[PDB]
């Protein structure tokens, strides 16, 4: 089961706060069934990502996203630096690229004058050796169906969503700088990816915190609101079953104005 | 130790195989041992069949209750010098009566722990009868009448799976003592033979006393006792059957001749053992089975093709989509069909073929280069072949597509070399799988690549020829330029004209393969005649000198016609624009050499697979479910399979299974086509292969560590639970399916699933306990309405035609013997701890003792009686104000007094107790409010008590009003005196229950030493239930035993063997 | 003699004659311990699927498949993406409907369970003693 | 039904339920009453080991609320469709550029609330019309987002 709650979550800090409870869910038994899953990097991925594309085609890719299939990125040095890697080090070099190229990097010679191999390496391009290869230019729509159907996917920038994000060279070759669930699954930005995923009621969009969740939120409630699952504090609970200061749990109280002045109940406002 | 397997025997295993030409014995042994030493295994869960006993085949035991003792006149029985003690075959006790304990006297080798235990009807006996469905009642001596029946039901069940056991021969000795003159008793096995002697033969101790014990010994006859038949037979000088006169009980010992008679048409001989294995070998392999002549030997073996189907049909409803219980299958095939077969897979063929071609400097693109880098021959991992092989045997069950990324990119295009590489691949990998629009997929990759030079004609305005091949998955989607050929204009598109063409022409047709045996083994084939495999590929028979370009073969001559249509494609460049260099002569001699390429793997899938697949198949668990291969009839291309519960002459609620709700025909498997392409081009067999050698030494320790003896029995074992669970439910519920209703007095309630899913559940685990199981049975019956009658499966084609298959199921022993001894209870109801009719609460007080049991017929009335006010659900009660009666609403009308003779149901009470007896209990005590609750059924226990004392039971019938509740009911106490010989003073007693039929039928004798009773309720020996004793015309086998039960009945004590499954394997030249 | 059981339960002068050899000289060219290792996991029988069943008391047994059986299917032989995958088919199948714990037999949820179901039928109606 | 506390409900919920003690009004009323009328007395089964589809169930409950609930039902039953008619629709509109897939099988069930007449469409476009009038910086990011 997946759940969706409105705060920063991370596999660490948030079962020593008690998030769910700071929420109102009561899970007293503490049968650490409640998986959790670190959310900082996605935060922090929607926090670069939004200075390059619009915010609709942000929102609206990073939905549809099963976060129960795991998956990650690999991200390759450019494409002249790329071959530079393939040379030192031959033995790492996958089976797909050319055996007219593969012997041409295998070979001790310095290759100054490049008379073929320089062809060789003009007209090789890195899209029939590795099969995703988003892009730079994505449209970013389709990283998160390519995340979705495979579980490692090759890339060429730094602007993904989704995912941790591996190197694939030492950090000297570049120019741009398992986990466990066990079905209550629980943390921030809520998928229409598969039934049983789930979103939190109770608190307004109005009074969210982080002003990003908010944001994400909002577009997730203006589109999509009939099809989402919204349970109370109590239906989660029933599914269920360096201490901080200046975080105060916060509620807010519905009361009215009555009268009782001719000895006869009234509710006046 | 070793020749007692074959029989002879001189002065632990299952299977014991020797081979002939190797000195290595393979053995099997339990998995439940600790120590398997260095031997085979036995993981299928079987049952425990054959269970042998050697105590007393009895049920039924006598229990006293209030003892006592007499002064005797004779002591003991004298020798010359030496005093013997007399000693009773029944309970010496004031009152005695008969309860059941199912093997008190019973040495037992491995029990069923099903047992049925009574205490005596002093104690409460609630527990047997709130143990099944009340799980939420308070009130713990309490029971829901609404489920007495499921109660009863359910001790029945519990019944039948004790007593099913064996006989054994134990031992004899000759007596002689002087009432038993040279009758050879039968001795139990245990420290003392002397002490069962007494109450085994209960005319051995004479007539000394004067007694009711006495003068029945005395009318008793005497040579039916001790052995009476003996076998001619006998191995040193002991007989292997023998017949005796004990005590025993009919229904005990007609249930065992059932279960005997079950297994004796069970067993099976090594010849057909012998013969059955010889023809699974198919020729390979010669095995011999040799034994000596003996009759005793049993192995229940032998079973009908029937059982196997409804087995199958269980087997399938396991699955339910889930893929978790369909993978590992299908992955042990294929690592048993790679480790068996001869064929290694290399793609350094493909290498050294492609090693003299290259392509000069001055060139961007290469087609070997591009083919090399497309295929990687450098991966060496080959299970996407044997899985399509594995998924040939599970059609019907999985089917096998290709991956979606195999396909072309965003369509492809004809224009480019990487995507008509990926077509090559493609259209090589196809034809192995086992998805029927493959063809069409097939054909529609092609057309996709060649949107924009060759067109076709299109049905509607919706679709469009670009439109993917990984939609085209269902017959409803192909297209009539397809299916008709001459629609194609050759004059617009040539090569897709040749390409429908050539997938119409030499696409490779299904065939048919014989395995195992139907003679012996049975087969679960339900949609095909038993002995055949369907398969996508023909077959020939084998020789390994057959020339490898072989264009008879269909997938050398598939190759052949894909290479020449992709050269044909090649040919002109007129598909290919903007190629500024001549690519021709290169893709050519690329194909060329891709055409001609010597891999064995054709050859192999013509002769040497499917000769392996029949040799694997049938000793496989989970026996193959398939469903016709049609090759291009759309009109018979299966759709949808479904599992039918219901009857076939019932309108019943639409409850589709799971398995329908597929796209294909049943769990889709996703493929990859590179495997295949690699696995299918590259291949060759070891340089001196010798077919005989190899098969047979790998049949042999295949072989070793056969199934099937058990997976018989466990299909005995499912189809005899499912035909004594449509019994039991369409007993407790309403449904159509007749069982000649035995019981319906019991009080029951019209149960809807939840309630049947309860039930059944019950029934399933108290049948795997029983025959000590682990694995899952009858638990796919019981996920959506367990009330059914008869199971079928049954899938539909295309144009919606319907193959239903409905498997005849057979009669069943269990079952059988559940209905036995339920007509048996009808009369028999009483020594179970329940009474029939319904009670009377009302005061009686006198001197006169008639054990309410039997109450005299001046107390009780019926609905005929004049006077009597019937009640309903609509009685209100009103207060008399001023002194006035207060009145309770008759069911016509009228309102009543609290006075005289009524008529309640007990459901009546159930509702509001608390109200009732706050309104009724003083004019119960006091007043004249004798009302009779009709009930039906009730447990009851006894209060027995001095009549010379006073003595009364407001306290206890008061206890009984507060302690029913509107969820379940306490055991109704009763209160009786205790038969005296002597006679007594009287003394006043306050009676307040009693019943209204007679349900004294319990009891066995009352003060069984004295020579007569005068106070109390007066009973004899039962001379009815001795009927061989007594009678001096009944023949020996003659039994009432549909009316009463007879105890010391005629016995037949059995001495069998089970020997392990042995054989010798021989090979064949 | 005494067999034990295996689940639980409801209580709970003759000389050398020349036949007779141990040298044997042979390998066995398919190999017996491949062959018998091979069939030992196709000798075990496939796996119990008591999910959606009902449990002893009254209650459903609420014990993603196809990501299961496609990550058993990498992990098996040696591999982190596998040949042979039981999600992402190339045929849409969106009416997969496996038995699931959140039905019941009859027709509705399971939230709550059928015992709390009838226990709190029953406790509808109870009926105490006059003061 | 679903609560923290679902005990006292089953008084409320079905009023024949209880037995007639006394002469009490409600007693008399329970004993007029007619008894087969309690809970479920129809379902639409349609796959096994799933949940059914609907019921009609004899509980207290108003009947006017009742036929505003059901009116609603009927309006949102009308606006439902298939998957495939929505695999026509896109295949149309992409002009077979883009392919789609549907299932074929016997589904469970979907409310899929998306059809409407043309009449709306106009209304809805008339009254889009009437929001942007003389505007030209309403109307600009509309063509910059179709540029």
């Amino acid at each position: 089961a997946y759940i969706a709650v409105p705060a920063v979550v991370d596999s660490r800090s948030s079962e020593a706060i008690g998030l769910l409870e700071s929420f109102g869910v009561d899970a007293g038994s503490d049968a650490n069934d409640v998986s959790y899953q670190d959310h900082d990097y996605v935060v922090d991925q929607l926090q670069y990502m939004l200075d390059g594309y619009e915010a609709g085609d942000v929102i609206d890719a990073l939905v549809y996203r099963n976060w129960l299939h795991h998956s990650v990125y690999c991200l390759l040095p450019p494409k002249s630096q790329l071959l530079e890697y393939w040379k030192s080090n031959p033995s790492v070099i996958p089976d797909n690229v050319d055996r007219r190229l593969r012997k041409r990097l295998m070979l001790k010679k310095d290759l100054r004058k490049d008379d073929e191999y320089n062809q060789l390496a003009r007209a090789f391009k890195i899209s029939d050796v590795y099969a995703p290869l988003i892009s730079s230019t994505t449209s970013p729509m389709t990283m998160i169906q390519n995340l979705n159907q495979g579980e490692i996917v090759y890339t060429t920038t730094d602007r993904v969503i989704g995912a941790r994000v591996l190197l694939y060279a030492p950090r000297k070759y570049y120019a741009s700088t398992r986990v466990p669930h066990s079905r209550f699954n629980v943390g921030t930005f809520p998928s229409i990816a598969t039934p049983k995923c789930s979103v939190m009621s109770g608190v307004d969009i109005e009074s969210i915190p982080n002003e990003f969740i908010k944001l994400f939120y909002q577009r997730v409630k203006s589109i999509h609101a009939n099809i989402l699952n919204d349970i109370s504090p109590q239906i989660v609970s029933d599914m269920i079953n360096h201490v901080d200061v200046y975080r105060v749990d916060v509620v807010n109280v519905l009361f009215e104005v009555v009268d009782v002045a001719d000895g006869l109940r009234s509710v006046s406002r | 130790a070793h020749v007692a397997s074959h029989g002879l025997h001189g002065n632990r295993h299952i299977t014991e195989f020797i081979s002939s030409w190797q000195n290595h014995p393979i053995v099997q042994v339990s998995a439940d041992v600790e120590n398997r030493k260095t031997a085979q295994l036995l993981h299928a869960d079987t049952p425990r069949l054959v269970t042998w006993d050697a105590g007393l085949c009895t049920s039924f035991k006598i229990v006293p209750i209030v003892p006592a003792q007499v002064p005797q006149d004779v002591l003991a029985y004298t020798f010359f010098t030496s005093s013997y003690a007399i000693q009773s075959p029944f309970p010496e006790a004031a009152v005695s009566r008969i309860v059941v304990h199912t093997r008190w006297a019973s040495n037992v080798d491995f029990d069923r722990d099903s047992s049925v235990i009574m205490a005596p009807p002093t104690e409460n006996n609630i527990h047997l009868f709130k143990q099944l469905l009340n799980t939420e009642t308070l009130s713990v001596r309490g029971a829901n009448p609404l489920m007495f029946r499921a109660n009863v039901l359910h001790m029945l069940l519990e019944f039948v799976l004790d007593n099913l056991y064996l006989n054994r021969h134990t031992g004899f000795s000759q007596d002689h003592t002087p009432f038993t003159e040279g009758a050879n008793l039968r001795s139990l096995p245990g420290p003392d033979a002397e002490k069962w002697y007494s109450i085994m033969y209960p005319t051995r101790m004479g007539t000394p006393n004067v007694s009711k014990i006495c003068n029945f010994v005395a009318s008793c006859v005497r040579n039916r006792v001790g052995r009476f038949d003996r076998a001619q037979m006998m191995n040193g000088a002991m007989s292997e059957w023998v017949d005796v006169f004990e005590t025993s009980d009919a229904l005990t010992v007609s249930i065992r001749g059932r279960w005997m008679a079950r297994l004796a048409r069970m067993n099976i001989n090594p010849t057909e053992i012998e013969w059955a294995l010889t023809e699974c070998a198919q020729g390979y392999v010669t095995v011999t089975s040799p034994y000596a002549p003996s009759v005793n030997r049993l192995m229940p073996y032998r079973i009908s093709n029937a059982e196997r189907q409804i087995s199958q049909i269980i087997r399938v409803m396991n699955i339910g989509n889930n893929a978790t219980v369909i993978q590992p299958v299908l992955q042990d095939i294929s690592v048993l069909l790679q480790r068996i077969s001869p064929l290694q897979i290399d793609p350094t063929i493909i290498s050294n073929t492609m090693s003299t071609v290259s392509e000069s400097t001055t060139q961007t693109l290469s087609p070997a280069s591009s083919i090399l880098g497309k295929l990687r021959p450098s991966n060496s991992d080959f299970s996407s072949f044997r899985v399509a092989l594995a998924g040939w045997l599970y059609n019907g069950v999985v089917t096998t597509v290709i991956d979606d990324s195999s396909y072309p990119k965003d369509g492809g295009s004809v224009t480019s070399l990487e995507n008509l590489w990926d077509f090559f691949i493609l259209a090589l990998a196809l034809p192995l799988t086992t998805d029927p629009c493959a063809p069409v997929k097939a054909f529609m990759t092609l057309a996709n690549m060649m949107v924009g030079f060759e067109t076709i004609p299109m049905d509607n305005q919706i679709y469009t020829q670009s439109r993917r091949a990984s939609a085209f998955s269902t017959p409803h989607t192909w297209p009539r330029c397809f299916m008709n050929i001459q629609l194609i204009s050759p004059i617009d598109a040539p090569i897709l004209r040749q390409w429908a063409e050539i997938i119409h022409r030499y696409w490779p047709n299904p065939s048919q393969i014989r395995y195992g045996t139907p003679n012996v083994f049975g087969s679960a084939n339900l949609f095909t005649p038993p002995e055949v495999l369907l398969l996508p590929i023909d077959h020939q028979p084998a020789n390994v000198t057959t020339p490898t370009l072989d264009f008879t073969n269909e997938l050398t001559n598939w190759r052949a016609r894909v290479c020449e249509l992709m050269k044909n494609l090649v040919d002109n460049q007129r598909y290919q624009p903007g190629w500024t260099q001549s690519l021709v002569s290169s893709m050519r001699g690329t194909l060329g050499k891709l055409k001609l390429i010597k891999s064995m793997t054709p050859m192999y899938l013509q002769q040497l697979a499917p000769v392996e697949l029949a040799v694997i198949a049938p000793m496989l668990p989970f026996p193959p479910f398939q469903v016709p291969y049609v090759r291009l009839d759309r009109d018979r291309v299966p759709t949808m399979v479904g599992v039918t519960r219901q009857s076939r002459d019932t309108i019943t609620q639409p409850a589709l299974s799971l398995s329908t709700t597929n796209t294909t025909v049943g769990v889709p498997l996703a493929l990859d086509a590179r495997a295949i392409t690699v696995a299918l081009l590259s291949g060759k067999y070891p340089p001196d292969l010798v077919t005989n050698v190899w098969y047979a030494d790998a049949i042999y320790p295949m072989y070793a560590d056969t199934e099937v003896f058990s997976n018989l029995q466990r299909d005995v074992i499912t189809c005899e639970a499912v035909q004594t669970l449509v019994t039991l439910v369409a007993q407790i519920s309403e449904t159509q399916y007749p069982v000649d209703r035995y019981l319906d007095w019991i009080p029951s309630l019209r149960a809807s699933a939840a309630t049947a899913a309860t039930f059944a559940e019950w029934v399933n685990t108290s049948m795997k306990t029983a025959f000590d199981l682990s694995d899952m049975l009858l638990e796919p019956l019981l996920s959506g309405d367990p009330r059914m009658t008869q199971l079928a499966i049954q899938y539909q084609q295309y144009n919606g035609r319907t193959f239903n298959v409905i498997p005849e199921m057979p009669g069943s022993v269990i079952a059988d013997c559940v209905q036995l001894t339920a007509e048996v209870f009808n009369h028999e109801y009483n020594l179970f701890g329940i009474a029939r009719g319904d009670i009377i609460i009302g005061r009686v007080q006198s001197t006169h003792l008639w054990s309410p049991l039997a109450p005299p017929p001046d107390l009780v009335f019926d609905r005929d009686t004049p006077g009597v006010h019937i009640f309903g659900r609509d009685c209100r009660i009103s207060f008399g104000m001023n002194g006035a009666a207060p009145m309770i609403r008759d069911e016509t009308g009228m309102m009543v007094p609290f006075e005289g003779n009524w008529i309640f149901p007990l459901a009546l009470w159930q509702m509001n107790t608390r109200y009732f007896n706050q309104q009724f209990d003083a004019w119960i005590k006091t007043g004249e409010l004798r009302i009779r609750i009709e009930m039906g059924a009730y447990p009851y226990m006894l209060h027995y008590y001095d009549p010379r004392q006073y003595a009364n039971a407001w306290n206890l019938t008061s206890a009984w009003l507060e302690e029913i509740t509107p969820t379940s009911i306490p055991s109704v106490p009763f209160m009786v005196p205790i038969s005296s010989d002597h006679d007594i003073s009287s003394a006043p007693a306050v009676q307040y229950i009693i019943s209204t039929e007679y349900n004294d039928r319990s009891l066995f004798c009352t003060n069984s030493s004295s020579p007569q009773t005068i106070a109390g309720p007066d009973k004899h020996i039962p001379v009815e239930r001795y009927n061989i004793l007594t009678n001096p015309d009944a023949p020996p086998t003659q039994i009432q035993l549909p009316e009463v039960v007879d105890l010391y009945n005629v016995v037949t004590r059995y001495a069998y063997e089970t020997p392990p499954i042995t054989a010798v394997v021989m090979g064949v030249p | 003699k005494r067999i034990p059981r295996k689940t639980k339960g409801k209580s709970s002068p003759a000389t050398a004659e020349p036949g007779t050899s141990n040298c044997e000289h042979y390998k066995a060219r398919p190999g017996i311990a491949s062959v018998q290792k091979a069939t030992e996991s196709a000798e075990l029988p496939m796996k119990n699927n008591d999910e959606g069943t009902p449990d002893k008391r009254g209650n459903t047994k609420g014990a993603d498949e196809a990501d299961d059986a496609t990550k058993k299917q990498a992990k098996d032989t040696e591999k982190a993406k596998a040949q042979v995958t039981y999600s992402d088919t190339g045929i849409n199948n969106a009416n997969e409907l496996s038995r699931s714990g959140n039905v019941d037999n009859e027709g509705g949820s399971n939230q709550k369970p059928m015992s709390t179901r009838i226990a709190e039928a029953t406790s509808a109606i109870v009926s105490k003693h006059p003061a």
